[PDB]
RNA sequence: GAGUUGAAAAUAAGCAGAGAUCCGGAGAUUCCCGAAUAGGUCAACCUUUCGAACUUCUGCUGAAUCCAUGGGCAGGCAAGAGACAACCUGGCGAACUGAAACAUCUUAGUAGCCAGAGGAAAAGAAAGCAAAAGCGAUUCCCGUAGUAGCGGCGAGCGAA
RNA sequence: AUCCCGUGUGAAUCAGCAAGGACCACCUUGCAAGGCUAAAUACUCCUGGGUGACCGAUAGCGAAGUAGUACCGUGAGGGA
RNA sequence: AAGCGAGUCUUCAUAGGGCAAUUGUCACUGCUUAUGGACCCGAACCUGGGUGAUCUAUCCAUGACCAGGAUGAAGCUUGGGUGAAACUAAGUGGAGGUCCGAACCGACUGAUGUUGAAGAAUCAGCGGAUGAGUUGUGGUUAGGGGUGAAAUGCCACUCG
RNA sequence: CAGGGCCUAAGAUCAGGCCGAAAGGCGUAGUCGAUGGACAACAGGUGAAUAUUCCUGUACUACCCCUUGUUGGUCCCGAGG
RNA sequence: CAGUGCCGGAAGGUCAAGGAAGUUGGUGACCUGAUGACAGGGGAGCCGGCGACCGAAGCCCCGGUGAACGGCGGCCGUAACUAUAACGGUCCUAAGGUAGCGAAAUUCCUUGUCGGGUAAGUUCCGACCCGCACGAAAGGCGUAACGAUCUGGGCACUGUC
RNA sequence: UUACUGUUCCCUGGGAUUGGCUUUGGGCUUUUCCUGCGCAGCUUAGGUGGAAGGCGAAGAAGGCCCCCUUCCGGGGGGGCCCGAGCCAUCAGUGAGAUACCACUCUGGAAGAGCUAGAAUUCUAACCUUGUGUCAGGACCUACGGGCCAAGGGACAUUCU
């Protein structure tokens, strides 16, 4: 799904908007990437799917507590 | 909205090109650290 | 407490005051299909080395790879799975219609579909109201009030 | 304004932070970024009692008898 | 509107003008108004979710079928041509979206039929009939679609 | 004899796998799926209603049973068909 | 090759989000004013508006390209007799219909005119050209074979009459 | 359809995923140097201040020449030669000495700095391949998993 595991980041629905004030459905979609990330406590990458925002929280929490919040096994991964 | 250069602190490990000697304290690129220096045991981010 | 073997007579045999038929509580059995679950199928069948498949659980075992992951084997009355009128919560989410046309707006976050759980659900213990005086989580009804407001300031919507 | 989400940036700890319908000063009120909780309220496939200025076989349930049957439709469905 | 208040707003001016200087209410019955299906019956349609390729439109797999007769391409071998080759009867050979014609597939004209024998037929004739053929069984594509040797045709007597 | 206890085609479902508001979509091994491959039976008789099915004749497959002969066979895999 | 499309071009103009020098406003610790029930200036902070310059494609701009969309005219005057017009003048366009065909599945007037076929022909065949309004891949003009095609005539044949 | 309002495919810029080295270069600078024809004149009067002291043998006036700017009036300045002077209220002039010194303006230069833009590389993100190679009871020339390699490469993709 257009899910980050991490963070729980959905797609978020919304409407574009024109000038003439006229509505319409639309999806603002997560930002995933397919990344690898280096695990310290593994001394492995580990292929996942992303939010950018969760790469960002990987840099400042560390990839472990990350994964203990969102209870994801870096090992099933 | 407007880039803003991403500063990482860090501390070398071993001796890299353009970096220096083992044992340096330096700061860098975010893509840099941790795509190049931190897989390869090279670097560690300081934050003491 | 007297007759009884369904509707439902007739026939044939029984069972019955050491208490039948009958009524209530708790158990037992429950072929085949169906979640269907040993494998298959064109539901109610077939083939089988006779097996609750798969996912969680307990143990043994231990790839690529050291720790691991995966896989393999075994235990176990074994947690789940399916069904369910309306109500409820979440997710997707219209159009005719109204506006005497129509596009913003209305219909309406309605119907419908999907998923989920309960006898109710949701909400809920002030980073809240209020106004210089005070209140003391949430929900529901009366009222404030069709008021303040919102609005191609139109149709209408409408608080606290 | 308050509230909640996509993209990007990104604080402060009580000498703080938020709210008081742009915003600033002052004062009042409150303590976000962890959870859980009964009742009052909604409903009828139903169960047990009760009532009816409700129907009485063209009515009342579609259905007082094989009724979701007969029959029709490839089927969803229709339906006495 | 601050605000004033039997007055007040407009005013330099009460000078004049505007508006005010008072009034029951709660029910029941009726008539009307408004909001909901709103006096009843009657569309073509619009959207949402399902159901259909046993008909027909394309294709896919695997099978089966096409009496009988004609005509006689290339090629080939023979024999006259020159040193090579060309050119020409001959025989052989059996090609063809060839010919005539049953099955089979169609549907050109006419007559009948028109509360039909039949919601498209019968009768007499007619076209194709080894191919771009016919058909069986089992499948495929589904409605903001499909399929179309293209008619807006066909998608279960329903299709802008 | 015809299907099943055999094998696969079109196609279908599809463990794990990839994707997706949900339902699901794609897809590998596997497993389904005959209209095809494989595989052994005929004549006469009876006969209210069945017959390559019941009767009488000769057959034929697949197993099991014994004798004899050998010691490794079985599946997985390599091939021809 | 003007219009439209398409392709190529890069000098100039235009050109959004977003940056951004810089100004500008509200508030305000404070500083003064003031016979009215107050007022005027103001640091830091916080908040708001504006914003020169930077800012791509596209468009305007330049060039090609008709088996790309399409388009292919008027007015005069002139020759041994009437006549007609090879030839000239002018007008306007991007350019002004060439080859071939032509009363045609195209022709209005129109049963055009002529010839043929018929005793008699609004149809048919051939030809004229005065093409209302043919014309070159929306192909032009030919053409053997073929057609349950459309259309004219003839022999045979018949209750079609 | 060159009606209106939009959506989508698609193209192009910011942001994010996203890095290293090197260049070239548009706009701002950090020391510091170049540079000014109101007229009265020793004469191409820089404004404002400290202002009787400065510039010299770490070697000037004066002539021999190299360079650059140019209103060819003259200005900065390298080499050499030269050897004891160019000087101040000295009077003009709104503003003072080329005796000197500080923040600086008109435009130029240079090494140093911010931000693009641009082009070039590099490899570790990211993309793409592999009958390359491992791997469980056995396979995976059955998709895929790990490793390795090969080609691209901060482009592209994906998101806003
Ligand atoms: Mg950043
Ligand atoms: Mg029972
Ligand atoms: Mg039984
Ligand atoms: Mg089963
Ligand atoms: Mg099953
Ligand atoms: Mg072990
Ligand atoms: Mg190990
Ligand atoms: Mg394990
Ligand atoms: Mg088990
Ligand atoms: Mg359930
Ligand atoms: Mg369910
Ligand atoms: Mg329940
Ligand atoms: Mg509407
Ligand atoms: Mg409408
Ligand atoms: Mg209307
Ligand atoms: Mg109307
Ligand atoms: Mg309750
Ligand atoms: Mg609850
Ligand atoms: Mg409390
Ligand atoms: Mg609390
Ligand atoms: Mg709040
Ligand atoms: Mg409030
Ligand atoms: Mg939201
Ligand atoms: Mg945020
Ligand atoms: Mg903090
Ligand atoms: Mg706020
Ligand atoms: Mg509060
Ligand atoms: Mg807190
Ligand atoms: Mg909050
Ligand atoms: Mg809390
Ligand atoms: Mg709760
Ligand atoms: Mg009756
Ligand atoms: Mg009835
Ligand atoms: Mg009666
Ligand atoms: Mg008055
Ligand atoms: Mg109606
Ligand atoms: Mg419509
Ligand atoms: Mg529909
Ligand atoms: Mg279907
Ligand atoms: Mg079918
Ligand atoms: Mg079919
Ligand atoms: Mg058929
Ligand atoms: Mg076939
Ligand atoms: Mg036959
Ligand atoms: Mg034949
Ligand atoms: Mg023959
Ligand atoms: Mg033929
Ligand atoms: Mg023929
Ligand atoms: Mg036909
Ligand atoms: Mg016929
Ligand atoms: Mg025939
Ligand atoms: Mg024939
Ligand atoms: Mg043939
Ligand atoms: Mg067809
Ligand atoms: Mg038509
Ligand atoms: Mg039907
Ligand atoms: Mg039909
Ligand atoms: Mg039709
Ligand atoms: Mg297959
Ligand atoms: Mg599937
Ligand atoms: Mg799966
Ligand atoms: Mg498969
Ligand atoms: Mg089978
Ligand atoms: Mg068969
Ligand atoms: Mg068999
Ligand atoms: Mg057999
Ligand atoms: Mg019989
Ligand atoms: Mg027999
Ligand atoms: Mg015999
Ligand atoms: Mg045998
Ligand atoms: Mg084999
Ligand atoms: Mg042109
Ligand atoms: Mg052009
Ligand atoms: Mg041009
Ligand atoms: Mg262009
Ligand atoms: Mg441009
Ligand atoms: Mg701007
Ligand atoms: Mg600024
Ligand atoms: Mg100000
Ligand atoms: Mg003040
Ligand atoms: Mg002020
Ligand atoms: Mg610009
Ligand atoms: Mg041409
Ligand atoms: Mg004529
Ligand atoms: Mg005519
Ligand atoms: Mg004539
Ligand atoms: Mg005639
Ligand atoms: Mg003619
Ligand atoms: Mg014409
Ligand atoms: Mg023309
Ligand atoms: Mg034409
Ligand atoms: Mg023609
Ligand atoms: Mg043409
Ligand atoms: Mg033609
Ligand atoms: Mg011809
Ligand atoms: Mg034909
Ligand atoms: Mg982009
Ligand atoms: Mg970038
Ligand atoms: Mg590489
Ligand atoms: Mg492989
Ligand atoms: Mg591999
Ligand atoms: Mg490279
Ligand atoms: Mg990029």
């Amino acid at each position: 799904r257009r899910i980050c595991p991490f963070t729980g980041k959905k797609s978020n629905k919304a409407n574009r908007v024109s000038h003439s004030n006229h509505k319409t459905k639309r999806l603002q979609f997560v930002n995933l990437q397919y990344k690898r990330v280096w695990w310290e406590a593994g001394k492995r990458f580990v292929k996942l799917r992303l939010s950018t925002k969760a790469l960002k929280t990987i840099e400042k929490n560390g990839l472990d507590a990350v994964a203990k919040k969102a209870g994801i096994d870096l090992r099933k991964e | 909205q407007k880039k803003v250069k991403k500063i990482r602190k860090i501390i070398l490990k071993e001796d890299i090109p353009d970096l220096g000697k083992k044992g340096q304290l330096l700061d860098v690129r975010a893509g840099f650290l941790r795509n190049f220096l931190l897989p390869l045991g090279k670097a560690e981010v300081v934050t003491p």
